């Protein structure tokens, strides 16, 4: 859940809750989760950050229904993925996406998580 | 009764959809970089008549000068009297009242079975040495949208043969929007305005625009 | 005497000596000014100069009336308005806060053609429940001038919007009435700027605390084709104390060899203490 | 002692004489201690002891010659000490009333507050000349206010109403209720002062009670009545407003700028000797001091350029700045408190002497109305007026700012704080009124007290800041450290700062992450020889930015705006 | 005979409005004209000058008395205030623009100024009402005794005076954009006195 008090600082703790590479220190604790991993699930939640001004709630929620089935897909293959959907939890900010509002407050949290995954680089 | 006012209305049709810039502001992280202006109760595209009028008037300064000008203030008496001119005492407060152009065919994109009014123009950057892209996310209005254009022209007393000496720099200014650009990054696609439906009429009364929606092909 | 004249105004300019600055309320001066001018609109100035030469006729200055009634500050005794219940608690020794009654703010107007006219005008915009109530001799004559003056406006500017009000005449509250005399003789204040008949201006220059001030402009007139300035009077201000009541005046502050008449209502109404 | 025999030694000792020798005695004796044994006192000067000897010598003078009875001196004074209790000295005072919306073509200004300020020296001069008196009998001049020691005699208080009316009559026939001199009294008795904490206060409580009842009862009787049934004095002061670049100030009788009953007041330079009755000379007072007749003035100076260009100006050598127009009004906070409770505090016996408050009055009018005109010595800028409770100074904006933080920062070492001033700066283009500037800027100066009432708000509503955070944490700390980051790299530019200045104008907690991801994303776009310095930059940044506190984000907000002022070109 | 016979209409903005200021201190990204709004609501008005003034130099253009009767001449001793007080508009559909999703009841528009060679830009933003904002706008003309012969002529020259405001702009930036307006719902109703209405309502709409 998310509320939009803490969606962002829940994005920081989820970003630093991501386990780290302990193998080689060229560069030591960076992660198995990849920026294009990450920037391809941005890539989808901020294309519905830009329509959801625009169109209504009513008029996007077939693109909101498949964003589920992409976290899931994409957490599938390449389970440094599901680690960040584990930690940073997505599929129960998916389903509770009932109002525009909220899910702007998803988009944002996304973008919050990128935000921090590129800070703590 | 030597008052009168008429009204050039036409249709906008864009081809290589505009990008009329709106806020400077932050984008979001992957949002739209730079965003079209909007409606803000439909939030649909339009052209401002600020944008209009100040693209008409570079190109009409290039045609209509007769030596180049540092300002607006030092335009033409042709050109100082149509989009005003803030120095010259006359010509304060004339002539031409550029409206802004709103959407006319948002039901027929719909039956064109678009998503959007806006598509995203997805751009990059290539660094001569070290050939880095940067990208972009530009929004631009779709292609065969159209916005209502309607250009109230005031008529006093004084003229008496400048009418119709305007009617064809407008007929010009309007001919070179659709050679040149409009908003956009023109040089980069982004313009190519049509006009089509050129019809004046007169909205405040007692002259003949016969003659000019003749002039008008 | 009888019965308020509450006034909800919205954007009114009450202007003191300059348009550049708006004072918040009018005298009685200018409420009496607009009656007599609404009267002289329709039919009937006669019969309101009549009724205001007459002993029994009242006008007070308008105060502030954002639930209750608002009084003039008694002048030198322990703020500009106090609450009608707080009145006897300044007086004994009390603090108030003078409450934001209204925001008075300029607004930046031109004339385009003329480039050179570039004013500014203060404007008393009210705060939502604050109206101005003068107190008054209840007659149809004058209801009928009060609700033909909400629709015609109050101050200055108007014909811009500023100063049209409407109205609401409510009853006084019964520990007011009380003290509203006019021939009290114990340690009264003056509620409207008024001005002493030359008897009574030794007995209230010696005993009095009080303050002046200096009503003067221009007549407004549909006779003259130009615009004279008016002989410049001096007065006495709303909660002016005194040692009794006096007797005022209705000063005429004619300009010199001028058709009618320019009145001034300084007659008092008085608050006891 | 070389300076006192030099200019001393060579003297008539008339009356005429009479004024100069006090004005050697503040130049010189003015900083060196009185009894100096190490008992209570050991603040007051020798200038000021001797200036309250000479006007408690002349009022019991005057007392005793107009009770009658001096045979002989000594036989009431030194042999017996019931002198003491009864009441000679009253305390005279006025208030020039009206003086600020008196105030209220910016130069013409500037002269019309000096008009009042010698009105207020010309009321205390001839007040004294109608008694038996000269100057040091008096105290706290400037502003409106004044005080004054007198006789406690019958002569003195008809005198004091004649002349009250005299003058208030005056102030009818050419300023119509605009102006008003109240003067009120109280007769103290000699013990009183000697130690008492109370009664001291009650002394001018009696007073301020006068001041205040004529305040409210201004007229007399047939004053009103005969008062109720291009131009004169502006052309006057214009002519003054001409006249005011002089030095030398000259009271005549018929040359104009009436400021008395039969008196005119006149600027003249060295080209004189016209029929003086005094001479005002300037804020120089010892090398001005060379004629006779010679009252000094603290006032005034430093109009360096006019006032249409100093937006004009601002135009640095680099040739970028932002064509501004600045005004301060600066004013000390809690002064009138000051005055007469300042010196309650260190014990209930407070010290609170009257020659105490008279230095204080002393250092203000010395600190506000002479050294200003040394801390805007090249500052491009023009004081308009400047009494201590209000300064009020347009000029070019770089330096009205350097002119304000000097001004407060030597104002602290010249008071060790303890009494402190909030200033507003407004910023404003060129062309435009000095109405609505002033009345702007005293709306910054009131959101500034209402902050702490130590507090200066730059250009806004809010940015009211502290004025100590002002200086040690704005231009030392923030502004130094965006300076030397932008001027030695060449990839970060204005929209850098621009998109900055919009993330703290918004700060959501979502700007946060905003922010960290816009500062690390441009990390890596510098050089790697510029990534160093820029990952300075972005700690800094970032910390205050995410800084809880809320004072390092306006802060720095600030910072940039004048940063990004400061830098722009034409 | 003396009536008030007060016009009430809709002001609907067809397109955003500027009708300026107080010049205040703008930052640097800040709103370089806001525009003219109530300082206890924070909301957009219209000052009741700002149809006086536009309306009078539209009728200004076409008559030309007939014009000083109506607004007032400090010259010409019978027409000195004259017959028409206007009054400042307020928002009226502001739940209405609640109720259809609108955050703010102002747009900002970010425009600049490309200056003519060396080409460079100079940007600017101006605050603007929003396009379906719709305003209380009321006029209160007053009937007399020497109104009774030319108070037929006095609604030609209202009604015609808000038809021109209609094809031109009102309040500001216009000349490009800025000031379509449309009047909705002109009706005149007697607010004292004794007048009958319907004889112009007809003439009306």
């Amino acid at each position: 859940i998310l509320t939009d008090e803490n969606y962002v600082d829940i994005a920081e703790k989820a970003i630093l809750k991501l386990e780290r590479n302990t193998r080689n220190r060229k560069n030591p604790d960076a992660f198995f989760l990849t920026t294009s991993k990450l920037r391809n699930l941005l890539s989808l939640t901020s294309t519905l950050f830009d329509e959801s001004k625009v169109k209504e709630y009513d008029a996007l929620l077939d693109r909101i229904a498949y964003l589920r089935v992409q976290f899931v897909y994409q957490a599938g293959r390449e389970i440094a993925v599901k680690d960040l959907i584990e930690k940073a939890q997505i599929l129960e900010a998916l389903k509770e996406i009932k109002d525009r509002e909220t899910l702007q407050r998803f988009c944002r949290y996304m973008e919050a998580l990128v935000a921090y995954f590129k800070f703590y680089g | 009764m030597t008052f009168a006012k008429i009204k050039f209305s036409a249709q906008i049709r864009l081809e290589t959809g505009l990008h009329i810039g709106g806020s400077d502001a932050f984008a979001a992280i992957g949002a739209i970089n730079s965003p079209v202006i909007k409606d803000p109760i439909t939030n649909l595209p339009i052209i401002p008549g600020s944008s209009l009028k100040g693209k008409m008037r570079t190109l009409l300064a290039k045609v209509y000068n007769e030596k180049v000008a540092e300002k607006p203030s030092d335009d033409s008496d042709i050109l100082s009297r149509l989009f005003g001119n803030s120095k010259d005492k006359r010509f304060k407060m004339g002539r031409l009242i550029f409206r802004d152009a709103f959407l006319s065919n948002a039901d027929e994109l719909d039956s064109l079975g678009v998503r959007s009014y806006t598509e995203v123009k997805f751009e990059n950057t290539i660094d001569r040495i070290t050939a880095e892209a940067n990208p972009r996310q530009i929004e631009r209005a779709i292609r065969n949208s159209t916005f209502d254009f309607e250009l109230i022209y005031e008529i006093t007393d004084e003229n008496e043969n400048q009418v119709e000496e305007d009617f064809k720099v407008i007929r010009d200014g309007l001919k070179l929007l659709e050679l040149d650009y409009l908003g956009g990054s023109g040089s980069r696609g982004y313009g190519k305005v049509a006009f089509e439906n050129l019809k004046a009429t007169t909205v405040f009364g007692n002259y003949d625009v016969k003659t000019l929606n003749e002039l008008l092909t | 005497t009888y019965k308020l004249y509450i006034m909800t105004f919205q954007n009114a300019h009450f202007g003191s000596g300059t348009l550049d600055s708006s004072k918040l309320t009018f005298s009685a001066d200018r409420i009496f000014s607009a009656l007599v001018l609404e009267a002289l609109k329709m039919g009937k100035l006669d019969a309101f100069l009549a009724e205001a030469n007459q002993d029994k006729f009242t006008l007070t200055d308008a105060f502030p009336f954002q639930f209750g009634p608002f009084l003039p500050k008694p002048i030198g005794y322990p703020l500009q308005f106090l609450a009608l219940e707080n009145v006897d608690d300044y007086l004994n020794g009390e603090l108030f806060e003078n409450e934001e009654h209204a925001v008075i703010d300029t607004v930046t107007k031109n004339q385009p053609h003329k480039d050179d006219n570039l004013y500014q005008v203060a404007t008393t915009r009210f705060s939502n429940d604050t109206s101005l109530y003068v107190i008054a001799n209840e007659s149809d004559l004058l209801n009928e001038l009060m609700s033909s003056l909400q629709y015609s406006g109050l101050g200055g500017k108007r014909s811009s919007g500023f100063g049209r009000f409407e109205l609401d005449i409510q009853n006084i509250p019964l520990e007011l009435s009380d003290r509203l005399t006019k021939n009290h003789s114990d340690k009264v204040m003056s509620l409207t700027t008024a001005l002493p008949v030359d008897a009574d201006l030794e007995e209230a220059m010696e005993d009095g605390h009080y303050l002046l001030t200096k009503s003067s402009g221009f007549a407004f007139s549909h006779a003259t084709n130009e615009n004279y300035r008016k002989q410049d009077l001096y007065k006495f201000a709303s909660g002016s104390t005194f040692s009794k009541t006096f007797e005022g005046q209705i000063v005429d502050v004619r300009p010199l060899d001028f058709p009618h008449a320019v009145l001034n209502y300084a007659k008092p109404l008085f608050f006891k203490l | 002692a070389t300076r006192i025999k030099n200019e001393l030694a060579e003297f008539e000792f008339n009356q005429v004489q009479i004024d100069s020798l006090l004005n050697l005695f503040e130049a010189t004796l003015s900083f060196v201690p009185s009894s100096t044994n190490t008992k209570e006192i050991a603040d007051i000067s020798l200038a000021d002891h001797s200036r309250l000897t000479a006007a408690f010598a002349l009022a019991i003078y005057d007392y005793l010659e107009d009770k009658g009875r001096h045979n002989y001196k000594e036989d009431l004074f030194t042999k017996v000490s019931a002198f003491y209790e009864e009441e000679a000295f009253l305390l005279a005072s006025f208030d020039l009333s009206g003086i600020q919306d008196f105030i209220y073509a910016a130069k013409q200004l500037k002269a019309r507050s000096l008009y009042l300020d010698f009105m207020s020296e010309y009321i205390a001069d001839s007040l004294l000349d109608k008694l038996g008196l000269n100057r040091a009998n008096m105290l706290y001049v400037g502003g409106g206010h004044a005080y004054f020691v007198l006789a406690n005699t019958e002569k003195t208080v008809e005198t004091l109403v004649q002349f009250e009316k005299d003058f208030n009559q005056f102030l009818l026939a050419n300023f119509q209720t605009r102006l008003y001199v109240a003067f009120g009294w109280g007769s103290f008795a000699a013990k009183d002062i000697m130690s008492s904490p109370e009664s001291y206060r009650q002394v001018y409580q009696k007073a301020s009670r006068m001041i205040s009842k004529k305040k409210i009862s201004r007229y007399d009787y047939q004053t009103l009545m005969l008062l109720n049934r291009v131009c004169d004095i502006c052309r006057g002061l214009y002519q003054f407003s001409k006249e005011i670049a002089h030095d030398h100030f000259i009271i005549t009788e018929n040359e104009g700028l009436p400021i008395g009953p039969n008196a005119c007041l006149k600027g003249v330079a060295f080209e004189k000797l016209s029929q003086e009755a005094f001479s005002r000379v300037y804020v120089k007072n010892d090398y001005k001091a060379g004629t006779v007749k010679a009252t000094h003035v603290f006032v005034g100076d430093y109009q360096c350029d006019e006032i249409y260009n100093y937006a004009a100006l601002s135009k640095n050598e680099n040739g970028l700045g932002i064509k501004r127009l600045a005004v301060v009004r600066l004013d000390v906070d809690d002064l009138g408190a000051a005055f007469m409770a300042g010196f309650s505090q260190q014990g209930n016996g407070q010290y609170s002497t009257l020659s105490r408050s008279a230095t204080f009055s002393r250092s203000m009018s010395l600190f506000f109305k002479v050294y200003i005109n040394q801390f805007a010595s090249d500052k491009k800028l023009s004081i308009i007026y400047a009494g201590g409770d209000d300064v009020f100074a347009i000029g070019s904006w770089q330096d009205i700012i350097a002119f304000t933080v000097e001004l407060r920062e030597n104002f602290i070492k010249w008071t060790n704080g303890k009494l402190t001033l909030s200033a507003g700066i407004g910023l404003f283009a060129d062309k435009t009124p000095i109405s609505l500037m002033a009345h702007q800027t005293g709306e910054l100066e009131e959101a500034a007290k209402g902050n702490e009432k130590d507090s200066i708000s730059l250009f806004s509503s809010d940015y009211t800041f502290k004025f100590d955070r002002f200086i040690t944490n704005v231009y030392d700390d923030k502004l130094e450290q965006i300076r030397y980051f932008f001027n030695h790299q060449d990839e970060r530019g204005k929209n850098f700062i621009y998109k900055l200045i919009e993330l703290l104008r918004n700060h959501d907690r979502m700007n946060m992450a905003r922010l960290a991801y816009y500062l690390t994303r441009l990390e890596e776009l510098t050089r790697e020889t510029d990534r160093d310095k820029f990952k300075t930059f972005k700690n800094l940044f970032y910390s205050w930015y995410t800084n809880k506190n809320d004072k390092d984000r306006k802060e720095a907000e600030l910072a940039l705006l004048l940063y990004i002022y400061e830098i722009r070109k034409d």
